[PDB]
């Protein structure tokens, strides 16, 4: 499948993955077409915070689908 | 035909992750909250109201008046500082989930039509 | 969160708190500082005493408030 990816800037970029990847496996791919190192990934999908060892399938994640790269921060 | 339902699930999707992320008005980056206030300083330093996501300066956006412990405040009607809206935010994305899949039955057939993820 | 507790006598103790923390909690933690058992802390925030089952969030206590400690004593 093509998916896309929306960067922490807004720039959208287009992956080709299998829905059986790992979310480790999409991270590294997001890290070899951007430089963003995958410890520093947070993937949003539909809502939900994709977590590290669920694949693409147990979200959902169909042909051009978008996930989002967010940070997460404490509240003041 | 294949095109309409790609762009009708993704339209779908899209709106689902809308009412989840919070977007920076200053560098443009989605944002979700761990734990703490709703007053979100971004990486960038611009800061914003979690719940109503409109610029803000600091506390004085946020009620600020002593409460009575599971009572509304009694002085003004100012975003709260502590209320989480994971749940009523959750409510919003089932809801839009659950209307979307009636849809998306109704124009295919009855006979998939899962949009994003699943349920617990 | 920051938080402070005066005595009547003047002292300023300063909590690390959470807003989840229940007034209990606080009490715990005023004794681990001062040596005063919670069975003896009265907290008192804009004329209300708090309760121990409840939160600091029930309160709209927000950062860097004041409470303020009133002592109990039964046992003489
Ligand atoms: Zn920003
Ligand atoms: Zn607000
Ligand atoms: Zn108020």
């Amino acid at each position: 499948m093509q998916i896309f990816v929306k960067t922490l800037t807004g720039k959208t970029i287009t992956l080709e993955v299998e829905p059986s990847d790992t979310i480790e496996n999409v991270k590294a791919k997001i890290q070899d077409k951007e430089g963003i190192p995958p410890d520093q990934q947070r993937l949003i999908f539909a809502g939900k915070q994709l977590e590290d060892g669920r694949t693409l399938s147990d979200y959902n994640i169909q042909k051009e689908s978008t996930l989002h790269l967010v940070l997460r921060l404490r509240g003041g | 035909a294949e095109k309409d339902d790609i762009k009708y699930r993704t339209s779908i999707e899209e709106k689902m992750t809308a009412a989840r992320i919070r977007k920076c008005h200053k560098c443009g980056t989605g944002l979700i909250k761990s734990e703490g206030a709703n007053r979100m300083s971004c990486r960038c330093g611009a800061q914003m109201c979690y719940l109503c996501r409109v610029s803000i300066n600091g506390y004085d956006h946020f009620c600020q008046h002593p409460r009575s412990p599971g009572a509304p405040c009694q002085e003004c009607s100012r975003c709260s500082l502590w209320t989480d809206p994971t749940e009523d935010d959750e409510k919003l994305i089932e809801e839009i989930q659950k209307e979307a899949e009636e849809e998306q039955k109704r124009k295919n057939g009855e006979n998939f039509k899962r949009i994003g993820p699943p349920l617990e």
